[PDB]
């Protein structure tokens, strides 16, 4: 946990983070994106519950 | 009678609390973090990556590529007027 705490402090791209880096750190990214396309739901739930969203309607 | 052995059996406090779940996430995530990102994409000198570098930066909301790109279409069809006239 000490080492992990040090890892969060000394390494963290977060001003220029790439989704490619997250796809690399977890294949969960691509798995979920593919599962959503396969599911046929293009609204990922929870996204707008802790990020915004806007609409005209 | 002798004290029972509960205090010394810890292996269900290793899933027993919720931050164990978070721990096994961020021991992977933060460990596999880079110091700074791989690259942001801004230029690459394909000579239109330069177009992106001057205009389509992360912080450039400046209307200049739009103006330029608009003016390009104006240059296109205006010549085609003289191709048909």
């Amino acid at each position: 946990l000490q080492s992990t705490l040090d890892n969060i402090q000394s390494a963290r791209p977060f001003d220029e983070l790439t989704v490619d880096d997250l796809t690399k750190i977890k294949p969960e990214i691509d798995a979920k994106v593919e599962e959503m396309v396969k599911k046929g739901k293009w609204d990922v739930p929870g996204y707008k519950d802790r990020f915004g969203n806007l609409n005209v309607m | 009678v002798s004290t029972l052995i509960p205090p010394k059996v810890v292996s269900s406090k290793n899933i027993g609390s919720a931050p164990n779940a978070k721990r096994i996430a961020n021991v992977v995530h933060f460990y596999k973090s880079l110091p700074q990102g791989p690259a942001p994409a801004i230029k690459a000198n394909t000579r239109l990556a330069r177009y992106k570098a001057k205009y389509f930066d992360g912080d450039n909301a400046s209307g200049k590529p739009l103006w330029h790109f608009a003016l390009g279409i104006i240059a296109f069809g205006y010549s085609m007027e003289y191709y048909f006239h």
